[PDB]
């Protein structure tokens, strides 16, 4: 369980993963030619799990960069880190997939797919203990959402016994690009449902929420929400990367997550909240855990209980007092905390700060309340469903009625079997 | 009350027991079954593996149904446009061959008629007189 | 890579496609004789051969040899090959009938000869954008006999239309409304999306906005070839946010017999005055009646899509800013089966005025493309023109006499019912 | 759609004709000897139109000149103009039609027709993209009437896909030369209602009293009716001549013009009136649209209604004013045109003014109102009829007595037509 | 000679062998690189001797990660160890019981066993086995298990001996260490003859209250667990007098084979940083505490059937015998009806020997007690509520029977040891 293999796919996996690769490249000490210029053995000690060393002590991310279209990953190549990735991994088509999940997942993502297949096999085949693979896309929109998925389904069949790992933006009305944004964003949540062992729901709902709210921005862009991906991933990454006991890897962190298989969609949370345009103790850091304003998707973890936690701090802190804050907050809050899995709150300390920080926590919490936002999705769902609205553009693709009613079918029992958890009492 | 008994000295050590009080009441595995077991529980983790590779085939074959079909609607679609059109310019052609031979008729039948008049004039005169 | 293929049909479509042609060229920097001193996304619409020269991506066709001879003698002469400007010697007599059957069959095979040679210089044929008039004999009755030809030559593959909408201030024939039906009904499964411009709604932007007392068709195909060229920056150019001709349909048609945007341009601004407009101000201006190509009242329907091109020193926290408060205007209203329709595409390129024109040279524009069940008004207009006439045969025969038969009026006008149905349909709660 | 090839037939149909050839010539600066010595561009820009480019840049108009007698022909030759004409092109009898329909139609006329049509198939045959043919002729005579109508079949037989065009000479007691004009003209009347696609309804009657009771002229001649002729033609051909976007050809004009095949009989009208030895302002000109004053048919257009309108302003004036006016007239005006057929009336200006004038309008109007003048003639007709008086002058030319209830039913037809539309309402 | 074979498994097992060889190395006189300078031979039980005069540990150190064990075959006992005797594999269990006990652990078995085996061909009285592993993690439950039943295959009369680490939330890294500890407590119970079981929270508590420790780290924890292990087995090591083979550890502690988990407890606990020396009474009383257990339970909750007491250092069988007869004296000692109240004393000279610059005192006396007590129930109680608590939504069980377990299994192990918390019960009825 040594190296991951990073895919982004379409715009918005390209955009949050560009931002990605740039936020632990200047926590590692490397720079944007690949070269380590940093002053602390922590930061080399687990490199390898995203980085591969190439010719003369320069380090390469194991990521491939996908689109249907060249635009995307033209800006990814002249943004800041942009020449630090491998230039064979980008791996692009011409036509676009039109805001269209069908497009994506059956026409023109098929006849790219095996392109993509091939890089990513390269990076596997390199790779001495392959963990599995992570990838950043977009559910809303036709490329990360259509593609990402049948991608996704590909990898599952080449590597079934490899862990795979998604951070997915879930569309709003608040940032909304494309109409058919609920219809992607249903066909995607049935195939991660039966496909994915890890999902991070990312939700331009919550993002949008935390710049316009909580961060007093008027109209809040996409790097002002990028800017809060790129801190979040930077703490659910922290285990993976720096020395430490707890959840060094991913499958450890599936066992310790994941008690049921279809439950596997995780609410992260972070804090500080801050802006791009720039205090905090222990107690305060572990009260944003049951805060809803410092959730990274729009659901209030006091609606629901929590399966399970991994908690995250970060910088110069007591482990002791934060070992009694952790203690205090559980004991303080157990109607939030399933009572029939003893001890599901795991803590961990890491010394180094995400970047622009100096004191940080981040949450991952497999919670009941997530069935929120599936509840959010599959209202927008219905309501153009029950009209047939825009269904001509993804049956003229081949596809047929019965696979809108199966998506919106699994991801409504998904839904229950969250509340079926959540009202589940220790004595039955 | 305390009955100290010596039990061994040695180089580095000495042993006693010693007794409070005398009691209340005087007084197979297999290679092959483990072999059997491990076997039994790779079978079954290889059965899983082999029932989800099973499901992941049904999808491909399920994902070259949709392109096929996608296909076929459109072959249908250039089938059905070409013989509309096909069917559309020939009653077209049809009728305006029609309208046409119609107005030649009747220019026609004026003739005939114009013949029968000179030939009425060509009788009223010269057998007259 | 993702080519354009443009159609110019009959008079109406050759004239604006000679605008549009002569701003894509000022756009590009590309001169008459097809020569240019990097984007490089104009190959979508313009080829290149050996010797460095740009070639547009278009045919021009025209049952009578008039107006396209002014392309073979005028300015852009050398701009494209004789091949591609393709015209008869008797046009269609503002007949429908002579334009689909006695004329227009004489030379449909050659002008399917010339798009196929384009469309075999294509690696990524996105469709084709038809440009035609609604009441022309050729513009109704040879676009729609190319738009069957082309389902059958390359089935589903996108055909996008700029029709122009007839208007009795420019109006050339008696039976325009009897074409404009007659084509509509043809043309209703063939094409994928249609962008009607109205001659009125033109003439009188031409009146209030530009202080023209007269517009003339140079006049008006100057304002549409702003309009036009709007719609394929986003193709041409690659800026902050691009959208193709799928994105185009995906975003604007909720069924696909509902493919009717409507246009809104702003701001159009005198070369005189010498007086610059914000994004929120162009943003509005797109929700005003008076910047409509089309006339019809958007309060009277509803809103299903709504897609906005901006131009120029554009900047997308701008575009949102605006974009949230026309969200919290309770006089734009949407459809309740709707949850989000606003899809942006922004192009750093900022509106190019053809020199000695009647536009202002401006910073940043909009064309804002929007689905509104509103649209029908302009559809119910024609139709009761339609039926005035139609009660007593008037003008019948001229169509009869060219072989059709009086069922495909009763035909055509029956769909043109339901099509006024589908809007009042769709715009209906659940 | 270029060129027009021209017919004239009999005394009126070459009297009107030579005029038309004189006045164009004019308008597009060419001279006596088919030489251009004109100024402007807008002269030449549609000339082949009417003429044909012979040896050197001479302009030859592409006219067939037919009579039964020669005498018109040999005065043509001899007019202002009469050296112009392609000296082959005139083909004339010697015996004459006496003023007899059946003579033209069957006898005389059907001995000289192959000749006639020698030439006009030499001329349509030479043609880049012939629009078809237009005829000037009376409908009182024997061979503008009777021999114009034979070679209009004639020619539709051979050209059934051209149009049919005619300017006809409508007969009235005021100018008189025969007894027998009701006849000749309800038997013309029988075949242009069948065989032409356009038919400008020319009225002695109202010609008449232009001259009588506006110009004052006690005795008007031949002379001073064709002068109102002459400025009429230019008027309505003005389209067909000059470079613009409205009913630039034969069928493009049909098809705004004529919304039932058989109703395609045209009241020209002109303002300003004025005599061979004589600027009004744009309302001026557009009020003469419903003015019975200025018809060129004697009908009022206030006793019926406009199926559709072609108003033709020529000379400098602004041409926002003229579509000013033109709204004005017909809102003002609104229960004198159909309602049910939007937008009937479409306007045109040209830079150059007929000859003679500095601002003219034209209006080429397919009126209910024409009725008028084909009851007149029904009238005419009946009176005779009911008698049989002069019949064996026609059946004495082989024609059967059928032949005139025939043609006397089909002109009833056309006015009750005529009245059915007029009194049609949008409902 | 009586060898003793000692297997270090896991991280805990790993780490804590770490700890307990460093300081046999110190007791011994044995340096890093494996010379020793040179008390008596019996230090041979433990070290095999090599051709260069080399001391080295009769030890296999197995992981199926290679990560821990990469440690000691780099660090300053590198040369302590032949490369032959630290194994690993190249991807861990995962927390996960069934994955180290059918999927994983089953390829590297045979080489583990094959190493044993050439390490038993060198014991001309090979004693048996100490095992050093966690209850909690996924190669310490599944390898040891697989492992145990091996070794009962191929060694059927040589004693087996555990080192086990309790689960304690403190320091726990997997939230199912409550399924791993009783899946691997099932399948062990039948190959195990005694087991010395160390709660996390009982050494953790120590660390903090006894050393000043504020968060104690697996350092603090394993150099602590080092001392216990080395009062345990120090009479093999040295020619001591009580527990001198492995048989009579069962013979001494376990009158009932299911019935082998002694309570260990030990005296003094002193923080590095003037202090006077304890005596023997001080450090026998301590014994008799709830606070310096390594498994958190009340023995007044339960009853003894056999005691031990192992004293280290500067301790006379007067003063000894005089401090047994003042616990009496003041406390019940409650023992079953057919054992006898009393205890077995050894006194190994050889006094308590400390890391140098790690967190305890040198001291001149200790003891180590090993209880065969029924108030160690108490511990198998908490583990197998937690067990419950999740079996009964089946939470987690899916990550199981995904590596070929059934759901059976989970049933059996909870069976045998809700067997075994009735075995406690019944043994101390009267
Ligand atoms: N905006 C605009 N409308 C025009 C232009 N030319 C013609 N139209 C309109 O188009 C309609 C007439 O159709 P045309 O396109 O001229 O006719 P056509 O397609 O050439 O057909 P035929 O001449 O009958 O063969 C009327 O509504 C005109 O006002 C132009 O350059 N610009
Ligand atoms: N006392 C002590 N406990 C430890 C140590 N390392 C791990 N543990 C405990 O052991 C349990 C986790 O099992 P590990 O031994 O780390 O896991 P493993 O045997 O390597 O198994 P996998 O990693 O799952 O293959 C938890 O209860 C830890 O607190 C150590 O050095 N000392
Ligand atoms: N957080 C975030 N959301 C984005 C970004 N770009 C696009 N989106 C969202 O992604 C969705 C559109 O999908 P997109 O990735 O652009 O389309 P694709 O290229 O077809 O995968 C909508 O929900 C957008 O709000 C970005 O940079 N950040
Ligand atoms: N306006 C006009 N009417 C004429 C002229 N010559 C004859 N007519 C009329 O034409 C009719 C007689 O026909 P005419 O052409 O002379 O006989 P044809 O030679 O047999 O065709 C009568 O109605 C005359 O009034 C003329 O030059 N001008
Ligand atoms: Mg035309
Ligand atoms: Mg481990």
């Amino acid at each position: 369980m040594r190296e991951i293999v990073h895919i982004q796919a379409g715009q918005c996996g390209n955009q949050i993963g560009a931002k990605f690769w740039e936020i632990i490249s200047d926590e590692h000490g490397i720079d944007a030619t690949g070269a380590y210029h940093g002053d602390s053995d922590l930061q080399l000690e687990r490199i390898n799990v995203y980085y591969n060393e190439a010719s003369g002590g320069k380090y390469v991310p194991r990521a491939v960069l996908v689109d249907l279209e060249p635009g995307t990953m033209d800006s990814v190549r002249s943004g800041p880190f942009g020449q630090i990735f491998r230039p064979d991994n980008f791996v692009f088509g011409q036509s676009g997939a039109g805001n269209n999940w069908a497009k994506g997942h059956y026409t023109e993502g098929a006849e790219l797919v095996d392109s993509v297949l091939d890089v990513v096999r390269k990076e596997a085949e390199s790779c001495d203990c392959l963990q599995g693979f992570q990838l950043t896309h977009s559910l809303g929109g036709g490329t990360g959402s259509g593609m990402g998925t049948l991608l996704i389904s590909k990898i599952r069949e080449e590597y079934p016994d490899r862990i795979m790992n998604t951070y997915s933006v879930v569309p709003s009305p608040k940032v909304s690009d494309t109409v058919v944004e609920p219809y992607n964003a249903t066909l995607s949540v049935h195939q991660l449902v039966e496909n994915t062992d890890e999902t991070y729901c990312i939700d331009n709902e919550a993002l949008y929420d935390i710049c316009f709210r909580t961060l007093k921005l008027t109209t809040p862009t996409f790097g002002d929400l990028n800017h809060l991906v790129s801190l979040t991933m930077s703490g659910v990454t922290t285990c993976l990367r720096f020395p430490g006991q707890l959840n060094a890897d991913l499958r450890k962190l599936a066992v310790n997550m994941v008690p049921f298989p279809r439950l596997h969609f995780f609410m992260p949370g972070f804090a500080p909240l801050t802006s791009r345009g720039s205090a905090l103790t222990v107690p305060e850091l572990t009260q944003q855990m049951f805060d809803a304003k410092n959730m990274m998707a729009a659901c209030d973890p006091r609606h629901g209980r929590y399966l399970t936690v991994a908690a995250i701090f970060r910088g110069r802190m007591s482990m002791k007092e934060v070992d009694e804050q952790m203690l205090n907050i559980q004991n303080k809050n157990s109607s939030y905390f399933v009572e029939w899995i003893p001890n599901n709150v795991k803590t961990a300390v890491c010394d180094i700060p995400p970047r622009g920080l100096k004191m940080s926590a981040t949450f991952i919490g497999n919670s009941t309340a997530i069935q929120e936002l599936f509840k959010r999705i599959s209202e927008q769902f219905t309501a153009m469903f029950r009209r047939k609205a825009f269904l001509h553009w993804y049956t003229g693709e081949g596809m047929d009625e019965m696979e809108f009613t199966e998506a919106e079918s699994n991801m409504n029992d998904l839904v229950s079997e969250y509340q079926q958890y959540q009202e589940a009492t220790a004595d039955e | 009350d305390m009955e100290v008994i010596e039990l061994n000295k040695a180089t580095s050590g000495q042993s006693w027991e010693v007794i409070l009080k005398p009691p209340s009441f005087d007084g197979d595995p297999s290679l092959e079954e483990i072999q059997k077991k491990l076997e039994a529980a790779e079978e079954r983790r290889k059965y899983q593996e082999a029932e989800l590779l099973k499901h992941l085939a049904e999808k491909r074959e399920h994902e070259r149904e949709v392109i096929q079909k996608a296909i076929e609607e459109n072959n249908n679609f250039i089938k059905m446009a070409k013989e509309k059109l096909a069917q559309k310019m020939e009653s077209n052609k049809e009728n305006r061959e029609a309208h046409l031979a119609a107005m030649l008729e009747r220019l026609q039948e004026k003739d005939k008629h114009a013949e029968e008049v000179r030939k009425n004039k060509e009788l009223k005169e010269e057998a007259s007189r | 890579m993702r080519e354009c293929i443009s159609i110019h049909v009959g008079q109406a479509g050759v004239q604006i496609g000679n605008a549009c042609w002569e701003l894509y060229c000022l756009e590009h920097g590309i001169q008459p004789d097809g020569q240019m001193p990097g984007d490089d996304s104009f190959n979508t619409f313009f080829s290149e051969t050996g010797a460095g020269k740009h070639v547009p991506r278009a045919v021009f066709v025209d049952l009578e040899p008039t107006v396209v001879d002014e392309v073979r003698t005028g300015t852009y002469r050398q701009l494209f090959h004789p091949e591609q400007l393709i015209t008869g010697k008797e046009d269609a007599a503002n007949n429908y009938a002579r334009g689909h059957y006695t004329i227009g069959k004489e030379i449909v095979d050659l002008v399917l000869d010339r798009i196929r040679k384009l469309a075999d210089q294509c690696t990524g044929l996105q469709g084709f954008l038809i440009f035609h008039s609604f009441g022309g004999g050729t513009g109704s009755g040879f676009t729609s006999l190319l738009m069957e030809r082309l389902s059958v030559d390359y089935g589903k593959k996108s055909k996008l239309e700029f029709a122009i909408y007839p208007a009795p201030q420019v109006s050339t024939a008696v039976v325009e409304p009897y074409n404009s039906i007659l084509t509509t009904h043809t043309t209703l499964e063939h094409s994928d999306c249609a962008f009607m411009v109205d001659n009125e709604a033109i003439y009188d932007i031409c009146r209030r906005n530009l202080d023209i007392e007269r517009p003339t068709y140079t006049n008006l195909n100057r304002l549409i070839g702003q309009i036009v060229s709007s719609i394929t920056a986003s193709l041409r150019f690659d800026g902050a946010l691009n959208v193709d001709l799928t994105e185009f349909q995906t975003n604007l048609v909720p069924y696909p017999r509902i493919h009717f945007p409507l246009v809104t341009y702003a701001p159009v601004i005198s070369a005189e005055k010498a007086y610059q407009l914000s994004v929120a101000e162009i943003t509005n201006a797109c929700f005003e009646p008076a910047n409509q190509m089309v006339k019809c009242d958007p309060r009277h329907g509803k809103y299903m899509a709504c897609c906005m091109l901006y131009r120029g020193d554009v900047v997308p926290k701008d575009v949102n800013a605006a974009i949230a408060t026309i969200k919290t205007k309770r006089t734009i209203q949407f459809v309740d089966w709707c949850p989000t329709g606003f899809k942006v595409g922004i192009n750093y390129q900022p509106p190019t005025v053809v020199p000695g024109g009647d536009l202002a040279k401006v910073q940043r524009a909009v064309c804002m493309l929007s689905n509104t069940t509103a649209i029908a008004e302009a559809w119910a207009r024609l139709d009761h023109k339609f039926d005035l006439m139609y009660a007593k045969r008037a003008f019948v025969h001229w169509y009869v006499g060219e072989g059709m038969e009086e069922g495909e009026f009763s035909e055509a006008r029956e769909d043109l019912a339901a099509l006024e149905k589908d809007y009042e349909e769709v715009g209906m709660d659940s």
